[PDB]
C-alpha cells in the first residue's frame, strides 16, 4: 500500500461526497437567487456553512498526504488544490481578525454612501446613484462631486482596514511559502513537472509587462483621440498635452471607456446596428433567444442544451411579488444539472448576453467527465475569454443578416465599422492600462516596494504614467482609492481581465482560421464551421486536468499568451487613429494636473 | 398451467440497492415473456446467446431474475466483459453471460427532493467479484497499512455509499431500475416454457 493509491482512495472518497454536498449548496444558493425570501437564505447559509465545513475538514486531511510522493500529476494536482484550500495556516486569531476585516470593507463598499452638499438628506450609494451620475452625467462639477465624494468620505474609511489587510495576506502567504499575496495570486498560472509547458509566477510578470509595451501604441492613438474630442466639450478643463482627469472617463474609476462613446463617436451621422426593433417585429421572446443560441453551438458541432436545462432555469423575470437577483450567470450545479439565471428582456443586448452565457455552459458540459477538482477553466482567464469569443460572432452583421434579424437591405459602409471598433476599443482596450496598472500597484504594495505613506503618491504617479490619467484633486496618504473598486476592498485579483482580454483574440483568431474565414478579424463569424467546434472542444474537455499552456495550444498552436491577435482584430481602427491624430499631439505629460 | 411471476420483480414497490442486488428464481411456468412490453422506455433491451425477437422459442432449466437499482451512466457497466465500479464490486456478468438485460429510468419512483439516499453501491473493495457474486458485508475498508477497529477514520472508509438520487439531476445521475434475466441450460428436465 503506496502512499500513493492511499490517495487515489482518499480523492475516490471526497469526489463523491463534494458532488453531493456541492449540490446541495448550489441548489441552496439558486432558490435564493430566484426567489428571495428570508427562508431560502436559511437554507442557502445552512448548506453552504456543510460544504465549507467538509472543504476544511478534508483539507486537513489531504494535507496528511505528502505531495512530492506522488507521481501521478492528475493525483498531484487534485491534492494540490486540496491542500492550498487551507488557510490553516495562521493562527486561530488572525483568522478570525482577517475575515472580520475583510467584512467590514465589503459592507463599507456595498453600504457606504455620500450625501449632497446642498442638501444633508439626499443621499446616495454607489449602486445606483453614484454610477448614474459617473455614467451619463455631462456636468463636470457633478462629476467632480461624486468622484471625490466617493474617494474622501468611503475610501478613507478603508484606508486603515486596508493596511492591516495587506499585513495579515502577507503573512498567510509567506507561510504558504509564497514571497508575498501577490506572489500568491500569480499562482494561478504556475505551471510544475510538465516539460516544455512549465510556467513560473515571476514569469505572469514579464509576459504581461512584454505584451503591455505592444498595447501602447493602440492605447496613446486612443487616448489622444478620446482626449481631443473631449478637449472641444470641455475645452477649459482639459489641456491639449496633460492627462484626462479621472472623472470624465464614463464610470467612477475609468476602468471602462465605454460611457464616453456619446462624445467620442467619429461618425455620430450613422446609427449603431440595433436589432431590438425587429426582434420585437417578429415576436421574439425569451425562449426564442436561448433556442437561437442553442442553434449557434449546434450549428458548430457542440450538443444541444440538455432537458433539465429548459425546465429548471430561469430565462425571465418572474415579476410581481416574487423577486430574484437578476445579475446573468450561468450555473453548473453538478450531477448533470446545467442552468441558466437571467431576466432577459428582448433586447439585442440580452440576445448576445445569452451566447455569451451559454458558452459558459458549454464549457461546463464539456469539463464535466473530468474529476471535480479540476471541473474549472484552465486558468482564470478562459472562461470568460470562451464566453466573449461567442458574443463576438454573434454580434456581427453576417450572423444578424442570416438569422432574419438584419435584412440583406443594410449596406456595412467602411464608417460604421470604425464606429463599431471605436466603441469597441473604449471598453476592451481602455480596461488594459488601467487592469495592468491597478494589479501592478496591488503586487508591488504586497512585495513592499512602496511603504505606507507613499501608497496614494504612487498610485497617482502610475496613473499618471501608465494610464494617461490625472487626479482631479490631491490626495493625502489618508485616502485609499484602489480600495474604491470593488475588487481591491473585496480581495479579488485582477490581472485575470488582462489576459482574459489577450486569450479571447486569440481564440477568436484560431477559430476564424479554422472556420476560413476571408477579411478583417473583427468580421468573423464562426457559425456553421465544425472545424473551429472541435478546435474549441479540445480545449474545453480539458477543464484543469492540463496545463493552461497546453490547453491554450490545442486552440491556437502557441504555448503563451500573444497580444498580436488583438492588435490584428483593432488594426482598421489603429490606421484610422494614428490619420486621425495627424494634427493632435499623441502622448501625455505627467506634470499637468487640472488642479493648477 | 400458471404464468410466471414477472409482475412481482418488474413492479416492484422498491428495488434493492446494486450491492446487495435481488435474486429470484424463475421456476415451473409459462412465460409470456411477451408481457414485458410494459415499462415503455425500456431505455435498454440487450440479449446475449439468445435474440428478443421470439424469445417464447425456447426452454430452460432455470430462469434467475436479477433487480437492482444503479444510476444511468453505469447501465452500460451491466454487459459482459465490462468494468467500473458496478461491474467490478456490485454485479458481474460473466464472459459467456446467456440471457437479457433490462434497464428503464425510474426517476419518477426512486428520486425525492431532498435526495432518495435509499439505494447505495459499493465503492471499494480488495478484490474484484466473480460472475454473480454478491457481497453484502460492512465492514470498514482499509486503504492504509494500520488497522480500523471496525470504525472510520483516516484512510478507512465505510464501503457503502448512496446515489442521493435527486430529481432535478441530469439523465446520467437519474435512477434507473434495472433487471438481468439468467437462462440456465443444465442436464435436467428445462421445466421453464411457454407459446
Ligand atoms: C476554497 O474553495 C472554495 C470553494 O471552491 C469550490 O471548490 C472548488 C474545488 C471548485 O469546484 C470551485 O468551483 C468551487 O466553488 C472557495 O470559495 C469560493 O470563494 C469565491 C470567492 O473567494 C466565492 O465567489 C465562491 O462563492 C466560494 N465558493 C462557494 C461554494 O461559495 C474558497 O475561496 C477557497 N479557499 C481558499 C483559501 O482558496
Ligand atoms: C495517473 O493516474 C490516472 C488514474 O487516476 C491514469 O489514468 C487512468 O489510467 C488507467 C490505466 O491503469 C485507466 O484504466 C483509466 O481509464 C485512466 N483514467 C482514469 C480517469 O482513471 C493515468 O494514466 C496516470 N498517469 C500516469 C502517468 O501514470
Ligand atoms: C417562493 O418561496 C415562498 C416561500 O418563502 C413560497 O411561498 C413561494 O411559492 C415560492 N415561489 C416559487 C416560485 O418557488
Ligand atoms: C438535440 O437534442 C435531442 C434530444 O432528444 C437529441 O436527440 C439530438 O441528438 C440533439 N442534437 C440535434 C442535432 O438535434
Ligand atoms: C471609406 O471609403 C471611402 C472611399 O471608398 C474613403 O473616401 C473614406 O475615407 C473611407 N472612410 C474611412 C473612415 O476610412
Ligand atoms: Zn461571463
Amino acid at each position: 500500500s503506496t502512499i500513493e493509491e492511499q490517495a487515489k482512495t482518499f480523492l475516490d472518497k471526497f469526489n463523491h461526497e463534494a458532488e453531493d454536498l456541492f449540490y446541495q449548496s448550489s441548489l441552496a444558493s439558486w432558490n435564493y437567487n430566484t426567489n428571495i425570501t428570508e427562508e431560502n437564505v436559511q437554507n442557502m447559509n445552512n448548506a453552504g456553512d456543510k460544504w465549507s465545513a467538509f472543504l476544511k475538514e478534508q483539507s486537513t486531511l489531504a494535507q496528511m498526504y505528502p505531495l512530492q510522493e506522488i507521481q501521478n500529476l492528475t493525483v498531484k494536482l487534485q491534492l494540490q488544490a486540496l491542500q492550498q484550500n487551507g488557510s490553516s495556516v495562521l493562527s486561530e486569531d488572525k483568522s478570525k481578525r482577517l475575515n472580520t476585516i475583510l467584512n467590514t470593507m465589503s459592507t463599507i463598499y456595498s453600504t457606504g454612501k455620500v450625501c449632497n452638499p446642498d442638501n444633508p438628506q439626499e443621499c446616495l450609494l454607489l449602486e445606483p446613484g453614484l454610477n448614474e451620475i459617473m455614467a451619463n452625467s455631462l456636468d463636470y462639477n457633478e462629476r467632480l462631486w461624486a468622484w471625490e465624494s466617493w474617494r474622501s468620505e468611503v475610501g478613507k474609511q478603508l484606508r486603515p482596514l486596508y493596511e492591516e489587510y495587506v499585513v495579515l495576506k502577507n503573512e498567510m502567504a509567506r507561510a504558504n511559502h509564497y514571497e508575498d499575496y501577490g506572489d500568491y495570486w500569480r499562482g494561478d498560472y504556475e505551471v510544475n513537472g510538465v516539460d516544455g509547458y512549465d510556467y513560473s509566477r515571476g514569469q505572469l510578470i514579464e509576459d504581461v509587462e512584454h505584451t503591455f509595451e505592444e498595447i501602447k501604441p493602440l492605447y496613446e492613438h486612443l487616448h489622444a483621440y478620446v482626449r481631443a474630442k473631449l478637449m472641444n466639450a470641455y475645452p477649459s478643463y482639459i489641456s491639449p498635452i496633460g492627462c484626462l482627469p479621472a472623472h470624465l472617463l464614463g464610470d467612477m474609476w475609468g476602468r471602462f471607456w465605454t460611457n464616453l462613446y456619446s462624445l467620442t463617436v467619429p461618425f455620430g451621422q450613422k446609427p449603431n446596428i440595433d436589432v431590438t426593433d425587429a426582434m420585437v417585429d417578429q415576436a421574439w421572446d425569451a425562449q426564442r433567444i436561448f433556442k437561437e443560441a442553442e442553434k449557434f453551438f449546434v450549428s458548430v458541432g457542440l450538443p444541444n442544451m440538455t432537458q433539465g436545462f429548459w425546465e429548471n432555469s430561469m430565462l425571465t423575470d418572474p415579476g410581481n411579488v416574487q423577486k430574484a437577483v437578476c445579475h446573468p450567470t450561468a450555473w453548473d450545479l453538478g450531477k448533470g444539472d446545467f442552468r441558466i439565471l437571467m431576466c432577459t428582456k428582448v433586447t439585442m443586448d440580452d440576445f448576445l448576453t445569452a451566447h455569451h452565457e451559454m458558452g459558459h455552459i458549454q464549457y461546463d458540459m464539456a469539463y464535466a467527465a473530468q474529476p471535480f477538482l479540476l471541473r474549472n477553466g484552465a486558468n482564470e482567464g478562459f472562461h470568460e475569454a470562451v464566453g466573449e469569443i461567442m458574443s463576438l460572432s454573434a454580434a456581427t452583421p453576417k450572423h444578424l443578416k442570416s438569422i432574419g434579424l438584419l435584412s440583406p437591405d443594410f449596406q456595412e459602409d467602411n464608417e460604421t465599422e470604425i464606429n463599431f471598433l471605436l466603441k469597441q476599443a473604449l471598453t476592451i482596450v481602455g480596461t488594459l492600462p488601467f487592469t495592468y496598472m491597478l494589479e501592478k500597484w496591488r503586487w508591488m504594495v504586497f512585495k513592499g516596494e512602496i511603504p505606507k505613506d507613499q501608497w496614494m503618491k504612487k498610485w497617482w504617479e502610475m496613473k499618471r504614467e501608465i494610464v494617461g490619467v490625472v487626479e482631479p484633486v490631491p490626495h493625502d496618504e489618508t485616502y485609499c482609492d484602489p480600495a474604491s473598486l470593488f475588487h481591491v476592498s473585496n480581495d479579488y485579483s485582477f490581472i485575470r481581465y488582462y489576459t482574459r482580454t489577450l486569450y479571447q483574440f486569440q481564440f477568436q483568431e484560431a477559430l476564424c482560421q479554422a472556420a476560413k474565414h476571408e477579411g478583417p478579424l473583427h468580421k468573423c463569424d464562426i457559425s456553421n464551421s465544425t472545424e473551429a467546434g472541435q478546435k474549441l472542444f479540445n480545449m474545453l474537455r480539458l477543464g484543469k486536468s492540463e496545463p493552461w499552456t497546453l490547453a491554450l495550444e490545442n486552440v491556437v498552436g502557441a504555448k503563451n499568451m500573444n497580444v498580436r491577435p488583438l492588435l490584428n482584430y483593432f488594426e482598421p481602427l489603429f490606421t484610422w487613429l494614428k490619420d486621425q491624430n495627424k494634427n493632435s499631439f499623441v502622448g501625455w505629460s505627467t506634470d499637468w494636473s487640472p488642479y493648477a | 398451467t400458471n404464468l410466471c411471476p414477472f409482475h412481482e420483480v418488474f413492479n416492484a414497490t422498491r428495488f434493492a440497492s446494486v450491492y446487495a442486488w435481488n435474486r429470484k428464481r424463475i421456476s415451473n411456468c409459462v412465460a409470456d415473456y411477451s408481457v414485458l412490453y410494459n415499462f415503455a422506455p425500456f431505455f435498454a433491451f440487450k440479449c446475449y446467446g439468445v435474440s428478443p425477437t421470439k424469445l417464447n422459442d425456447l426452454c430452460f432449466t432455470n430462469v434467475y431474475a436479477d433487480s437492482f437499482v444503479i444510476r444511468g451512466n453505469e447501465v452500460s457497466q451491466i454487459a459482459p466483459g465490462q468494468t467500473g465500479n458496478i461491474a467490478d464490486y456490485n454485479y458481474k456478468l460473466p464472459d459467456d453471460f446467456t440471457g437479457c438485460v433490462i434497464a428503464w429510468n425510474s426517476n419518477k419512483l426512486d428520486s425525492k427532493v431532498s435526495g432518495n439516499y435509499n439505494y447505495l453501491y459499493r465503492l471499494f473493495r480488495k478484490s474484484k467479484l466473480k460472475p454473480f457474486e454478491r457481497d453484502i458485508s460492512t465492514e470498514i475498508y482499509q486503504a492504509g497499512n494500520k488497522p480500523c477497529n471496525g470504525v472510520a477514520g483516516f484512510n478507512c472508509y465505510f464501503p457503502l455509499q448512496s446515489y442521493g438520487f435527486r430529481p432535478t439531476y441530469g439523465v446520467g445521475h437519474q435512477p434507473y431500475r434495472v433487471v438481468v434475466l439468467s437462462f440456465e441450460l443444465l442436464h435436467a428436465p428445462a421445466t421453464v416454457c411457454g407459446p
